[PDB]
């Protein structure tokens, strides 16, 4: 049996850690909701 | 039980100790999460019970107590914030600029931040604090890293 616990508020925080690149990927989505790369 | 708006951890006691299997959003009395987190199973909030209402395996989304309410969308230009809720660690906002998933049916946003599988269902926000989608369903690139899609549902 699964249960839920509060983890916080949903708000934008100014001065947050800015990280991560922005890649353009060619992807496919199957009937099972699974993404896969196409090259 | 507790239906206050906010981000929540999805836990289970079936495995060893208390294992976090995912995350979700409580907004307008409806709990939104990814289908692979709960598999459509009923959730518990203290003494209260949350029963599934809508779900789809291809979209990988599921809503509890009512229909999907989140309908904000990434504008295709701005930076976004992933409110990451990692297992055993405190909720944390990580700002990033999303990439693109080019598909046969159209383009989708993508956040390139690697987090444990238990972080699945953590919301992605715009500068207004609106939920533009959920993190947790994506792909593994040549670098071994994880690039998730910005998965949003539909509000009728
Ligand atoms: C290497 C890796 N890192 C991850 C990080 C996060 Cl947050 C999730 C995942 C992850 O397995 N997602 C996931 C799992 C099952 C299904 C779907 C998606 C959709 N169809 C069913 C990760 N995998």
């Amino acid at each position: 049996d699964m249960y839920i616990e509060r983890a916080g508020d949903i708000t934008w925080e100014k001065d947050a850690e800015v990280t991560g690149n922005s890649p353009r990927l060619d992807v496919a989505l199957d009937e099972s909701g699974d993404f896969s790369l196409v090259e | 039980g507790e239906t206050t708006d906010g981000v929540y951890r999805v836990m289970t006691r079936r495995l060893l100790g208390s294992t976090q299997v995912g995350v979700g959003v409580m907004q307008e009395g409806v709990f939104h999460t990814m289908w692979h987190v709960t598999k459509g199973a009923a959730l518990r909030s203290g003494e209260g019970r949350l029963d599934p209402y809508w779900g789809d395996v291809k979209q990988d989304l599921v809503s509890y107590c009512g229909p999907w309410k989140l309908d904000a969308a990434w504008d295709g230009l701005s930076e976004v914030q992933l409110l990451a809720v990692p297992p055993g660690e405190r909720a944390k906002n990580i700002q990033t600029l999303p990439g693109i998933f080019k598909t046969k049916d159209g383009d989708i946003g993508a956040v390139a931040l690697d987090y444990p599988a238990g972080t699945s269902g953590s919301p992605i926000l715009d500068k207004c604090g609106r939920v533009i989608g959920l993190y947790g369903n994506g792909v593994v690139i040549k670098n071994g890293s994880y690039v998730s899609a910005i998965t949003q549902g539909k509000r009728e």
